[PDB]
RNA sequence: AACGAGACUCUGGCAUGCUAACUAGUUACGCGACCCCCGAGCGGUCGGCGUCCCCCAACUUCUUAGAGGGACAAGUGGCGUUCAGCCACCCGAGAUUGAGCAAUAACAGGUCUGUGAUGCCCUUAGAUGUCGGGGCUGCACGCGCGCUACACUGACUGGCUCAGCGUGUGCCUACCCUACGCCGGCAGGCGCGGGUAACCCGUUGAACCCCAUUCGUGAUGGGGAUCGGGGAUUGCAAUUAUUCCCCAUGAACGAGGAAUUCCCAGUAAGUGCGGGUCAUAAGCUUGCGUUGAUUAAGUCCCUGCCCUUUGUACACACCGCCCG
């Protein structure tokens, strides 16, 4: 088990939801195909997971406003 | 010897199956699929388990040489 | 043998056999008294 | 080509090894066409250090 | 280790006793030949074979390390 | 069946006949299991019964197929020596023969004083081993004060 | 039938018996000294070895491409214990295959053919099918 | 002792103890009564909803 | 039948557990009759994994011990298959029923286990799982086979029919029986 | 903010999707040939068995190796501040298949006998620099790593039937791997041929295992130590037995004290094979396949390690310091 995210994940995961918070959905596959075109993640294992914390962002920013 | 007979019952069980899937309809083979898939012994399915690699300090991937203090 | 020549008369009955076999070139052994770490209780001094 | 030797010289300590290897490729392309263009097109147009071997006939 | 005794071939009461034990008991193998008298253990595998000829015991099973005989299969 | 008779006694030691006719003869020293499997097959008899149902016209047989191998055609290759040495012939030697021959080929390499006898006499390996951390009978010994 | 379809442990023992009536097979004068292999500690129980192992011979030939003495020896070679030292496989005896083969062809039911191998002849492959049928009509396959 | 064999079932597990982990505390239910309820220590592992083979519920745990 | 394997001659219908609480730790007939035993080996990544596979398969893979016996599956089968056999001709019954006794007569009721204090041993009694009785009672008839086979003339199948007939009828002439109430007659003592 | 962790690289596991193959296969006939009626029939044909024939046939599932895709705690149910995460389940390959790489600071650790790396000292013609011979193997003893065994879950003799990682002459200076034919019980000898290697050895026709005889609880036919005689191979030379083979000889040993090692899934254990050293020769080491369990899903009790708090006459740091 194990597999807490690490910050490099969370630093860019926050930045790439500001600047392209309308080309989100809701779907991991949707989000990770925006991702590998509005930047370029160098790794593919990198961006199978950078993809998963953006979604699992944008469930809760559909709530009440996130304070980071 | 053995693993042998594990193939060729995996292969003949998919075989009858493919012939359901290609020239007769669904409904024939999703039967048998609930059948064979009920006692799973690997039949539609395969093992990803294969042998790990040795290193060095033992005589197998795991096992030690004997350690001596005196 | 690695200094002494150790002289021998050849029989007839040596025959097929080599020179060297006649001439031994170690002392047979003797012994001893065990040393000190001759075992697991040899140790200390001061 | 698999070279397993010590990684300690005069042997002590813990006993340990390394596993280097290299990874030779081979691939061929069969031509059938005269053998002058051939030989002409093929020298050239080549930047790396890549072998070539032209063989007169196999079939 | 100990010492047991064996007998390599048949006498008078070892022999005779050997009709009559088979209806008396369902289960025979060599290894039961054994204990129930002081028979070497090999004697009583080709002793088996004999009776089978007969019909007096029947075969339920065989294999190349053991071997299983029974009664007359009656019931 | 067949109560006649069981141990019994041949030359220079006495073999029962509780065991099966190679496994008894390899008793007598000069005798192994192979070389007797073989003997068995020139008596031309049976190796499937017990060696106390063997009669006594045929023991006397057998005994003559062994001492004369050559003559009833056992090859000189499956003897146990070959030109003895300083006897000019091949042999087969048996039981109490073979100890007589033995002590002769220790006497005469102490005789010569080769290596091999000296070796013999100190009761020391004879073949290339070593002896540092092999034998032992001995092994007390104490150094303190 | 083909031989494929029956067992094989009873086609040999079937097989052996066959060669022994008619008079096949001539025979080496040794073969009641023989080892049989060098990692064999004993002679073969059996006193008529010889007959069974020409059986298995010309069993092999009909399923594979066929090949000399030295391949035969190899099919049959096995462990060799060499007491205190860990056990490991040789090859077994080659004069006596040299002498199997060369008594079955013989008889020509094998015959030296091209690529390097004796290959049996259709005289023998007629002579195995014929009898492959007498092992199912005896038991009942 | 004279009391006869008693089977009484997990409701919940607990936690682990003794000196190496190998003794488990663990609630059971009696199987006879519904609100009677006693503490154990069980050594082998087990799940909840088995049951078990008591031979007295004179004895009661506390510790390890 | 049709649907559902026998044992390759023996049903798995007709066979009982006899208690409420070793039932789902022994199960053989649910759906898990088999013509054979054996897996594609799979029998543990979890701890609840074990308990699924056959009892009839975890009394094949405990016979094979000490050494020259492991990695030997196979001839382990032979011993099996004989077992069965000898069973049903000496007594006469659906030859598991006699297992099912044998493995439900020689499972603890209670056992002890260490507890340390002031240096010195002290013993403390506790309970025992279920999955503990069965994978102990298969542990101990299997012993008793192996025991006995080690100098008898007798084969380890006999040895072994002859260890599940008195384990199911209790008798203590067995290995097991024997071995089960010593474990009992401590934890009376220490408790 | 930086280094280590992670990320990364390699490897395993998922493709009837993509790319393309007589130094890789399959299928399809064209087939003609052999074989047995073995089944319907008659033997033909239809069906079955492999091989030759195969193409200007068709294809790339199997084999090979490249480009890509796929797994993210993604979805659902619990739990958590409802945060970071954790547990169960569906799909399925479950978020851990195994390795490589690895910080700061340190050790009077190992190596001057790897180095034409190197300081200083020594020696240098009666040489510490070359040929011949001997020794590193010498045993009343002590210890370590292992190998083979103590049998019937076996040994023995026949019969059946399955694999993988590699390697190979044309190199060092004289040397490879071997098919096939012939001769010999065997070791081996001899005559011919191929291989720069997905091309020849090798469709690697291996062991355990599997099937049938024999032995019978007996230090036995279990065990193969010791030891005699004889035959071959390598080399310039084989004695203190280089190695290999044949016959004979037939010991300890019948499950092992005080103690102690190693191991959690294709893992332990059993079992064989290739590479390394190599003129001749693995009980060693390094890799690889094959057969394949029991037990755990925990804990700080022992041994040890990380973090905080506390005490200290310690800092050569408790293997410390110090009293009569």
């Amino acid at each position: 088990m194990g597999r807490v995210r690490t910050k490099t994940v969370k630093k860019a995961a926050r930045v790439i939801i500001e600047k392209y918070y309308t080309r989100l959905g809701n779907d991991f596959h949707t989000n990770k195909r925006v991702c590998e075109e509005i930047a370029i993640i160098p790794s593919k294992k990198l961006r199978n997971k950078i993809a998963g914390y953006v979604t699992h962002l944008m469930k809760r920013i559909q709530r009440g406003p996130v304070r980071g | 010897h053995v693993a042998q007979i594990y193939a060729i019952r995996q292969s003949i069980s998919k075989a009858l199956v493919a012939y359901y899937q290609k020239y007769v309809d669904e409904a024939s083979k999703k039967e048998i699929k609930d059948i064979l898939i009920q006692y799973d012994r690997t039949l539609l399915v395969a093992d990803p388990r294969r042998c790990e690699s040795k290193k060095f300090g033992g005589p197998g991937a795991r096992a030690r040489y004997q350690k001596s203090y005196r | 043998n690695g200094k002494t020549f150790n002289q021998v008369e050849i029989k007839p009955e040596m025959i097929g056999h080599y020179l060297g076999e006649f001439s031994i070139t170690y002392k047979p052994v003797k012994h001893g008294r065990p040393g000190i770490g001759a075992t697991h209780s040899s140790r200390f001094i001061p | 080509l698999r070279i397993t030797t010590r990684k300690t010289p005069c042997g002590e300590g813990s006993k340990t090894w390394d596993r280097f290897q290299m990874r030779i490729h081979k691939r061929l392309i069969d031509l059938h066409s005269p053998s002058e263009i051939v030989k002409q097109i093929t020298s050239i147009s080549i930047e790396p250090g890549v072998e070539v071997e032209v063989t007169i006939a196999d079939a | 280790r100990d010492k047991l005794n064996n007998l390599v071939l048949f006498d008078k009461a070892t022999y005779d006793k050997l009709c009559k034990e088979v209806p008396n008991y369902k289960l025979i193998t060599p290894a039961v030949v054994s204990e129930r008298l002081k028979i070497r253990g090999s004697l009583a595998r080709a002793a088996l074979q004999e009776l089978l000829s007969k019909g007096l015991i029947k075969l339920v099973s065989k294999h190349r390390a053991q071997v299983i005989y029974t009664r007359n299969t009656k019931g | 069946p067949e109560k006649f008779q069981h141990i019994l006694r041949v030359l220079n030691t006495n073999i029962d006949g509780r065991r099966k006719i190679a496994f008894a003869i390899t008793a007598i020293k000069g005798v192994g299991r192979r070389y007797a499997h073989v003997v068995l097959r020139k008596a031309d008899i049976d190796l499937t019964k017990r060696a106390g149902e063997l009669t006594e016209d045929e023991v006397e047989r057998v005994i003559t197929i062994m001492q004369n191998p050559r003559q009833y055609k056992i090859p000189d290759w499956f003897l146990n020596r070959q030109k003895d040495v300083k006897d000019g012939k091949y042999s087969q030697v048996l039981a109490n023969g073979l100890d007589n021959k033995l002590r002769e080929d220790l006497e005469r390499l102490k005789k010569i004083r080769a290596h091999r006898g000296l070796r013999h006499f100190w009761g020391l390996r004879v073949r290339g081993q070593h002896t540092k951390t092999t034998g032992r009978r001995g092994r007390t010994v104490g150094v303190s004060k | 039938v083909t031989v494929k379809d029956v067992n094989q442990q009873e086609f040999v023992r079937a097989l052996a018996a066959f060669l022994k009536k008619s008079g096949k097979l001539k025979v080496p004068e040794w073969v009641d000294t023989v080892k049989l292999a060098k990692h064999k500690e004993l002679a073969p129980y059996d006193e008529n070895w010889f007959y069974t192992r020409a059986a298995s011979t010309a069993r092999h030939l009909y399923l594979r491409g066929g090949a000399g003495v030295g391949s035969m020896t190899k099919i049959y070679g096995g462990r060799q214990r060499n007491g205190v030292m860990p056990s490991h496989f040789s090859r077994g005896s080659k004069s006596v295959a040299r002498r199997v083969l060369q008594a079955l062809e013989g008889l020509k039911m094998v015959e030296k053919d091209q690529d390097w191998g004796r290959k049996l002849t259709p005289q023998g492959q007629r002579d195995l099918d014929r009898i492959a049928g007498q092992v199912a009509a005896a038991k009942k396959k | 002792r004279v009391q006869p064999i008693k089977l009484a079932r997990v409701t919940k597990v607990l936690g682990r103890t003794g000196s190496q982990g190998q003794c488990t505390q663990v609630r059971v239910e009696f199987m006879d009564d519904t609100s009677r309820s006693i503490i154990r220590n069980v050594k082998g592992p087990v799940r909840e909803g088995d049951v078990l083979t008591l031979l007295e519920s004179e004895r009661e745990a506390r510790r390890l | 039948t049709p649907d559902i394997k026998l044992f390759g001659k023996w049903s798995t219908d007709d066979v009982q557990i006899n208690d409420i609480s070793l039932q789902d730790y022994i199960a053989v007939k649910e759906k898990y009759a088999k013509y054979l035993p054996h897996s594609a080996g799979r029998y543990a990544a979890k701890r609840f994994r074990k308990a699924q596979c056959p009892i009839v398969e975890r009394l094949t893979n405990s016979m094979m011990m000490h050494g020259r016996n492991n990695g030997k599956k196979l001839m382990t089968v032979r011993i099996v298959k004989h077992a069965f056999e000898i069973i049903h001709l000496l007594t006469g019954e659906n030859p598991l029923q006699v297992l099912v006794n044998a493995i439900i007569n020689s499972g603890p009721r209670e056992d002890s286990t260490r507890i340390g204090r002031a240096g010195t041993v002290r013993r403390q009694a506790v309970d025992v799982s279920p999955l503990r009785r069965v994978n102990q009672a298969i542990w101990l008839l299997c012993t008793g086979a192996r025991e006995a086979a080690f100098r008898n003339i007798k084969t380890i199948a006999e040895c072994l029919a002859d260890e599940l007939i008195n384990a199911a009828k209790g008798s203590s002439n067995s290995y097991a029986i024997k071995k089960k109430d010593e474990l009992e007659r401590v934890a009376k003592s220490n408790r």
